RNA sequence: CACCAACUUCCUAAACUUAAAUUGGGUUAAUCUAUAACUUUAUAGAUGCAACACUGUUAGUAUGAGUAACAAGAAUUCCAAU
């Protein structure tokens, strides 16, 4: 029985699953555009986000600066955090994160990948798919419907 | 063997017997050796008994062919599109003369098992049995328990 | 434990040839309209993909030969150049990548 | 009788054909080029006035073939069954393009043709029912209308409920049969002779052909109904899915002839509709659409 | 060792008369020697059988199988030749008549075990075959409806005899 | 390709159309709702009264959770809380076509989204006038106590004093060992046992050379409808719909659950004080009381007990 | 107050009378030689002269079974790189 369990177990136990996540969220921060198989992008999110939380909090706080430190091993990036990322996000409340999943390794074992990212980077636009737009046939018809309504109390 | 072979029912060629019977044998093919003693028996058939029987049998071509030989041989073909062949390897005058006698009296048809030994077109004079025979009606046609 | 007979062909062919274990067919496959390629509709096309990829190796091939070694990274924004294009005001103060080609079409 | 008019028709219909198809001697080779997005700078080497739009799409691959409604040669539509003339670059449209404006208007006459020919099959011989015209409305007007003039002795009877899902019926079992869209462009002269009997018809063929330099005229016919056509139309009847015979309206100024219009709607395969989403489109589909 | 999936190619029929039906073109492709087992290429076989060339490449593209990849490219050689060297006109307008998978030669090694035993290791291999017919994809199966059943069982009543009689 | 594909219902909605579709819906639920408010001057059937060897109608209620709760003297008893939510009467059977001596009422609760669900259960919907409902059960009611279709029902149609029966799902375990399901003893730990700990022993005696039906093995645990009986009403919260049962009920918290009153021998005819139909807000002869107590209930902001 | 039921017995055609170690006699498959024959035959002389069965010997292919079991730390700007 697992009713509840949030967690995924990777790796050697529960500590090298930790360290598993550290060495991705790390190439996230420097490259900001990162593959990995879907499990292990999709159990990493989660942390990527509350580490723009502790940044916003500010260079000043204790707190802030003792877990930026625990979670980057390499050092040049503590700054980048509190001064780049950290500004960037100030409006949003969330979502900071965009993942997507992508076309199976081709590598014999066939593992199901995603690619992850920091949104506003400055790499090359992803190919998104984009929704139908108005001018199609089934979108005229309910703008039809709404202009009715809407006119008609 | 039965479930292992083809079956069939007896019937006869053109209603061989209603009008007029005719024969149904109609070529016979025998190939010899001038001399080999495989085909010595058939050879003293020729001499004698070969002419005899093209008489009595007027309808049925007989083919004679001396050739150097290995095995005699007899082919009978028949008016229905059959066709037979038989080996005559170092046989006697009379195991020749009784086998071509057979073959005369047979129609072409397949000699396999016969379902059954009496075949007729009209069975049935008086008309044949269904479960309304020796069921007696009723006033008004009323089937049972039917008020009217 | 060992078997106690063999097992016949028609059996096996039974056993093989269930509907369980045939390959199931696929619905979701789609045309992509910018290049044609086929794709799932909930994953994205690996043609296109793989155009964006080769790109982004290319700008990382030149921030990796201005660094000039590790522990470099900067506490500046970034932005990409392409020839023919000069920074604005509001570039002013930000680590400029220049490449040699043209801009991208797609790249906006 | 009804059944002579539909006889004669068809005959005279299939005279056309064979005098253009005689016209035409040997084979003639055309270059046209693709100008599309994809597969760029393929060239169709075609026989000429024989091989159509889609025969070209058949030498590249089955996706376009089923996906593709109509083509854009020079910058026109053409129908996907109307065979080619001359060297020219074609382009391939769907129901999902960015602009798909055009579609939506051959789907949309489309629809109502097939509209016309269940009118006429679904009454009494005994009643004489005679097709007026077809208005054009855009989509956002939420049906589409066919105009029709049907018997005196009538005039008093209004379709019921059941009725009108009888006409569903037969409409269903129209696309089920898939006949594909013919296409004609003949001179009015013929056309007239095709629709004299019919006086509304005869006048708008004249109306169309005094607009045209020449006196073309666009017949088209799916199964034995044949009509005039105001522009190109999809390719088969099976491209629809989901259709609906909303209701009939009586127009009030009708005192020598009461004009009935009739309203439906559809949607084609490519982008069907929730069985909630479909009800809403349905009932503001019940209300007298005018022409603008 | 026997190759006459190849020379079927080869086969020249007599001109067809006025006033006949065109005849539709046929076309044989194999590739001999693979690494795979013969067993496993059956259900990649088996699941393109009556499809069209295009829905064939289609599930082909996106199965995770080594066979997968294999079939794939024998698929495109044989529209390649159809077009290039057996008069068909149009790509698109291919279905898959016939394909299956053989044993091919295989070679013997030594597996070992734990006390000096050992056992018999095959490196096993295959062929693939296939038959491309030119036209669309016959139609597919329906099954038979209640109507259907029924007039067959009165069929079967109709046809009794009397058994073992005159 | 000439083929099959699969759509939802988000494929081809634009970005407009997309939360425009979601507040066309959600209005069209409210409109619905509201119009059923109202059964008493929609036509009711005729309402008999109460007969010995008559039963009523039950509900369906959504699980909460638990809570403690006390007495006047002093003893504490677990409470379980549940909630009724949007339950209606779905669908009459007449007593010979159901098969049973007595006829069948179909009730259903908790509304749930229309966009995932087959069509025949939409139509089935649209005739009654509803949106759709995630569970329906079946209810045995007699010919006097017969209610139409459509009418919503509360609450209020339990009231405190009254036993009841309660059936759902029990949480699902998955495929669990003879030790676990059934409660075998299995081996010792110690002492020279050989990769048997948790195994079950021997299965039947060698003599009949097979195994009885229905012996007790490994599968799967759990996930199965129960019925627990005779537990008591505490309490009854008319503004917020909630009823509080003593115990225990099977299932998780956010499951539905099936309420009747108690088919035990002993509370054989306590229906007639009760609503004998059902509970009708819309009469609106007298406006009940928030909170619902029984004698035995010390009720919050009442003095301290002491018990004298 | 009978019927049914074994090649026991009769009838058409035939036949001429009851488990097994061991014992007495008529044919014949295959190949070679002498002499013949000429789409594969005849009379004689010969012999490594006939295999559903030895936990037989050699080679091939199944079953168990696509089962038991086997393997490469992470990201990237790339495998004698960081
Ligand atoms: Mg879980
Ligand atoms: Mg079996
Ligand atoms: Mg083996
Ligand atoms: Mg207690
Ligand atoms: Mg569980
Ligand atoms: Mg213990
Ligand atoms: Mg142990
Ligand atoms: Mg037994
Ligand atoms: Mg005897
Ligand atoms: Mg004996
Ligand atoms: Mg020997
Ligand atoms: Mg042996
Ligand atoms: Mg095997
Ligand atoms: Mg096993
Ligand atoms: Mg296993
Ligand atoms: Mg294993
Ligand atoms: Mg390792
Ligand atoms: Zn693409």
């Amino acid at each position: 029985i697992s009713h509840g369990r949030v967690y995924r177990r990777l790796g050697l136990g529960p500590e090298s699953r930790i360290h598993l996540l550290r060495n991705l969220l790390t190439g996230l921060v420097r490259h900001e555009r990162i593959e990995a198989t879907w499990a292990r992008a999709d159990e990493m999110r989660g942390y990527a986000e509350k580490l723009i939380d502790y940044g916003k909090l500010g260079d000043t706080n204790e707190r802030a600066m003792r877990m930026a430190d625990f979670w980057l091993t390499e050092k040049d990036l503590i700054p980048k955090l509190f001064k780049v990322l950290a500004p960037r996000f100030q409006g949003q409340n969330g979502n900071y994160t965009r993942m997507l999943q992508i076309p199976n390794r081709k590598e014999q074992d066939r593992a199901k990948m995603a690619v992850i990212e920091y949104k506003g980077n400055y790499l090359p636009p992803l190919p998104l798919p984009h929704r139908d737009s108005n001018l199609t046939l089934l979108n005229q018809l309910l703008l039809g419907l709404q202009q009715d309504l809407h006119h008609n109390q | 063997t039965g479930r292992g072979t083809s079956s069939r029912f007896l019937t006869s060629v053109l209603h061989n017997g209603l009008g007029r019977y005719v024969q149904q044998l109609q070529r016979l093919s025998l190939s010899l050796s001038r001399d080999a003693p495989s085909s010595r028996g058939a050879r003293e058939f020729v001499e004698r008994e070969v002419t005899d029987f093209a008489r009595r049998n007027p309808g049925v071509v007989v083919y004679v062919n001396p050739r150097p030989c290995a095995m005699p041989r007899i082919v009978a073909e028949y008016l229905n599109g059959a066709v037979r062949e038989e080996n005559v390897n170092s046989k006697s005058v009379e195991e020749i003369k009784s086998l071509v006698q057979k073959l005369a009296d047979q129609s072409g048809l397949d000699v396999i098992r016969i379902r059954k030994p009496f075949h007729t077109d009209n069975p049935s004079i008086q008309g044949q049995w269904h479960p309304f025979t020796n069921k007696r009606t009723a006033l008004h046609g009323l089937r049972p328990r039917e008020l009217r | 434990a060992a078997p106690k007979n063999r097992r016949t062909i028609e059996v096996n062919r039974c056993r093989r040839r269930n509907p369980q274990k045939l390959i199931k067919i696929k619905n979701n496959i789609d045309i992509c309209p910018e290049c044609g390629h086929l794709k799932q509709k909930h994953v994205l096309c690996g043609y296109c993909y793989e155009k964006v990829r080769q790109e982004t190796t290319k700008i990382r091939q030149q921030i990796g030969a201005q660094e000039g070694g590790p522990f470099r990274a900067p506490s500046v924004e970034t932005m990409v150049l392409y020839t023919g294009e000069k920074p604005s005001e509001k570039d002013q103060g930000k680590r400029i990548v220049e490449r040699n080609i043209k801009r991208p079409s797609w790249f906006t | 009788s009804p059944t002579e008019l539909t006889e004669m028709r068809n005959d005279l219909f299939n005279r056309e054909k064979s005098r253009q198809l005689s016209l035409t001697p040997r084979t003639e080779k055309i270059e046209v080029k693709h100008v599309g997005k994809t597969d760029p700078g393929t060239v169709f080497v075609m026989n000429k006035n024989i091989s159509t739009p889609y025969s070209c799409a058949m030498h590249l691959s089955e996706w376009y073939c089923s996906k593709s409604i109509l083509a854009l040669v020079d910058g026109q539509p053409w129908d996907m069954y109307k065979p080619l003339t001359k060297s020219c670059e074609i382009k391939f449209l769907t129901f999902k393009d960015p602009d798909p404006k055009e579609v939506n208007k051959a789907y949309w006459r489309s629809c109502a043709m097939m509209l016309g020919c269940v009118i006429e099959r679904a009454f009494k011989d005994d009643y004489v029912v005679s097709l007026v015209r077809a208005p054009e409305v855009p989509v956002i007007a939420g049906a589409f209308c066919y105009d029709v003039t049907l018997d005196k002795r009538l005039d008093e009877w209004m379709p019921t409920k059941e009725n009108l899902r009888s006409f569903t019926k037969d409409a269903h079992a129209l696309i089920y049969r898939d006949l594909p869209f013919e296409t004609l462009d003949v001179d009015a002269r013929v056309a007239l002779e095709i629709f004299q009997h019919n006086k509304y018809k005869v006048d708008f063929i004249e109306e169309k052909a005094s607009q045209n330099p020449e006196r073309i005229v666009k017949l088209h016919r799916i199964g034995d109904f044949i009509d005039v056509s105001e522009g190109p139309l999809i390719p088969r009847t099976s491209v629809c899915f989901q259709y609906e015979v909303s209701a009939v309206h009586n127009l009030n100024p009708s005192q020598p002839n009461l004009i009935r219009r009739f309203q439906g709607l559809s949607l084609p395969t490519h982008l069907r509709a929730q069985f909630t989403i479909w009800d809403k489109l349905v009932e503001r589909s019940r209300k007298m659409v005018t022409e603008d | 060792i026997s190759r006459k999936w190849e020379k079927k190619n080869k086969i020249v029929y007599p001109p067809q008369l006025p006033g006949e039906p065109r005849r539709p073109a046929e076309i044989y492709h194999c590739r001999r020697q693979i690494k795979y087992s013969k067993d496993k290429m059956w259900y990649l076989a088996k699941m393109i059988r009556g499809m069209s060339i295009d829905q064939a490449l289609a599930q082909l593209e996106f199965n995770d199988k080594k066979g997968a990849q294999i079939i794939k490219e024998v698929l495109l050689e044989a529209q390649d030749m159809a077009v290039r060297d057996h008069n068909v006109e149009f790509r698109s307008n291919l279905h898959i008549a016939e394909s299956t998978s053989g044993r091919g030669q295989c070679l013997k090694r030594i597996r070992y075990h734990g006390r000096g035993r050992f056992g018999i290791m095959e490196k096993v291999y295959c062929h693939y075959f296939v038959k491309l017919v030119e036209g669309p994809p016959p139609p597919p199966e329906v099954p038979k409806t209640a109507v259907d059943h029924a007039k067959d069982y009165i069929q079967q009543l109709r046809s009794r005899t009397i058994i073992h009689t005159l | 390709l000439h083929s099959k594909s699969s759509t939802w219902w988000d494929e081809h909605l634009s970005e407009e159309n997309l939360s425009f579709v979601k507040q066309l819906v959600s209005d069209e639920n409210k409109t619905q709702l509201t119009s059923k408010l109202n059964p008493l001057k929609d036509e009711p059937w005729p309402l008999h009264p109460w007969e010995p060897g008559s039963f009523r109608v039950g509900l369906i209620a959504l699980k909460l959770g638990m809570m403690p709760l006390w007495t006047k003297d002093g003893q504490k008893h677990a409470v379980t809380l549940l909630q009724v939510q949007d339950c209606h009467v779905l669908k009459y059977t007449p007593k010979e076509d159901h098969n049973g001596k007595i006829a069948a009422l179909t009730v259903g609760g908790k509304t749930v989204s229309r966009f995932y669900k087959p069509d025949s259960r939409l139509e089935f919907y649209r005739d009654l006038g509803l949106p759709p409902k995630q569970i329906h059960k079946i209810f045995h009611v007699t010919d006097n106590a017969v209610i139409k279709p459509g009418t919503p029902l509360y609450a209020a149609h339990f009231r405190p004093g009254q036993y009841v029966d309660v059936t759902a799902k029990t949480i699902g375990k998955g495929f669990q060992g003879v030790m676990k399901r059934w409660g075998f003893k299995g081996q010792p730990a110690s002492h020279g046992q050989t990769k048997t700990h948790r195994r079950p022993g021997a299965i039947s005696t060698g003599d009949i050379a097979r195994v009885w039906p229905g012996t007790k093995m490994p599968g799967r645990m759990g996930n199965q409808n129960r019925t627990v009986y005779g537990l008591k009403v505490w309490r009854v919260n008319t503004k917020h719909n909630i009823i509080y049962v003593n115990g225990s009920v099977p299932g998780h918290k956010n499951c539905l659950v099936k309420i009747k009153d108690s088919t035990l021998p002993a509370y054989k005819d306590s229906c007639k004080n009760l609503p004998f139909p059902t509970y009708f807000p819309d009469g609106d002869e007298e406006e009940l009381p928030e909170d619902l107590f029984d004698e035995s209930v010390w009720q919050p902001s009442e003095p301290s007990i002491t018990f004298a």
